């Protein structure tokens, strides 16, 4: 509803449609690390937008404050305005676009074609839920 | 005299800053720490030098501070303690989830730091 | 310095990846494509050449950095990075975090001339500190 | 009057190792020694200036300022001196803040202004006094 929301939520709906079309049907994706990148960008605009519609309902209802992205989500989880398996999934996005930004750890490939085919509805799912609401 | 206070700072803000979107009174409210965001972001002279025009006005010592130059952490500690004088609604809550977000990134760059140094 | 080894290896990987995606800038401003790749090895950079600050910053214990801007000030308030040099970088942490952060429309017309004249600070940065 | 004298004389010393200290201002903002030395006698004569401004008002019953600032504008309200060169040393007041907290690249370019524009006003008021 609110004027942050309403735009976050066309930002995510934005980078799913651009993540979905580079990612046609994964024929050149594993050999393109240039498909590989913008998939890769897409999704931390998705984890970002979610990141900053979680921190606006922690303020914006005195929920407290999160000292890292992932308390935000838990936040929202301990009050139940979201569902706990998804703040358990959108915290482990944020583990995803970390690696994939600074590795630590190296990427493992596999997992970003696993999440564009069975873990885009979780961005999905937040939207609709925080649309209610 | 808070409310006659916190008027006059709105009155010497707004009619020597252009494109004026935030006014923040934040620290202790003797001594005042005022927070202001702006289009544009203020030359340092010129801020200080307005500083010192709202510390002679108020008969008080007053720091001005440039939201669009602060540090990160100086912008957490004013979207935790502070009070929003002027301006919209969607600006602060533009710059709230601005800067506890990057807060938050910042949190985890620094931390091996942090824990050096609290042994 | 072992970390600081493989964080220079992914600079230097990143810029070739970021030459190689740009090539000679005809398709670049109408393919969203080729931006998000530049875009996103441009960050990496930046992400980069901060974790290389503060783990100096640690390892010489300069000071405690209030925002991204601040680990490079203090590699050069103690003269170990020239004040030129930290400005640049400073001004590619802004990049990093309008794309990173969207509290600004993303400049198309900044990346394309940073790609063009501001690369070299990156390998400027990597030189200065193999040095030490 | 002996304390009178002293804190001219102290203003006078200060100014003298302050344009020392700074030299022709190209070594003044890489090296903190000198920058601490100049921030430092700079707060000497904010004090030395506020002592003499309450003495006077002490002195010839002009009033009982609550701050430091006030005090300077006792002065003026009697036309001891201008209330532009008032609004000057108000202006010194708040720079008692720049040395307790070392936010140095923050306030540099303000102790840099205050040297160029500001010393002489410190030279006015003194010359004020003098005439008394
Ligand atoms: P940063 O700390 O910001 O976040 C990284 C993450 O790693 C943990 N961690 C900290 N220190 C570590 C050390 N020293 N070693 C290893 N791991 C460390 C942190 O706790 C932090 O949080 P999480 O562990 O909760 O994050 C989990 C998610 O991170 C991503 N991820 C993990 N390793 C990765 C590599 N090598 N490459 C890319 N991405 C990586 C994943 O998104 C992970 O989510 P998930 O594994 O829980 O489930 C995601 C999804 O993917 C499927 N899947 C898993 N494994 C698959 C393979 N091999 N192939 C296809 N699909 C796979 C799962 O079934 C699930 O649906
Ligand atoms: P973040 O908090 O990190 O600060 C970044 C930026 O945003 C302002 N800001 C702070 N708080 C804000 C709130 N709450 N709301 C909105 N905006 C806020 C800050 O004041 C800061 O502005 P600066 O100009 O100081 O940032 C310096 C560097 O930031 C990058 N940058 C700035 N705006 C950008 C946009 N819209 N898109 C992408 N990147 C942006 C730049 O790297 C900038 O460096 P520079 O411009 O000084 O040097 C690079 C180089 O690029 C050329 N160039 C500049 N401008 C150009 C245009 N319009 N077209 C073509 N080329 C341009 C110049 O040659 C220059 O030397």
């Amino acid at each position: 509803m609110n004027d942050i929301i309403i735009n976050k939520i066309a930002t995510i709906k934005r980078c799913i449609k651009r993540i979905q079309q580079v990612y046609g049907d994964g024929s050149q994706f594993k050999q393109d690390f240039t498909l590989q990148d913008s998939v890769i960008l897409n999704l931390q605009r998705c984890c970002e937008a979610c990141i900053d519609i979680a921190n606006h309902i922690n303020r914006q209802q005195q929920l407290g404050i999160p000292q890292s992205s992932r308390d935000s989500f838990t936040l929202l989880a301990q009050n139940n305005l979201i569902t706990q398996p998804l703040s358990d999934n959108l915290k482990k996005m944020v583990g995803l676009r970390n690696i994939a930004v600074h590795d630590y750890q190296e990427l493992n490939l596999d997992i970003v074609v696993h999440v564009v085919q069975h873990h885009l509805e979780d961005f999905e799912q937040f939207i609709d839920v925080i649309k209610a609401e | 005299m808070q409310q006659l206070n916190e008027n006059k700072i709105i009155k010497l803000l707004r009619d020597n800053i252009p494109k004026l979107q935030l006014i923040y009174l934040f620290g202790s409210y003797s001594d005042i720490d005022i927070a202001v965001l702006a289009a544009d972001t203020l030359d340092n002279i010129a801020r200080w030098e307005l500083a010192q025009k709202l510390a002679s006005a108020l008969d008080s010592d007053v720091d001005l501070v440039d939201l669009r130059s602060a540090s990160t952490v100086l912008c957490q500690q004013v979207v935790t303690q502070g009070k929003q004088l002027w301006g919209t609604q969607q600006d602060d809550e533009l710059f709230a989830v601005k800067t506890i977000s990057m807060y938050q990134h910042l949190q985890a760059e620094r931390q091996a730091i942090i824990d050096d140094v609290m042994a």
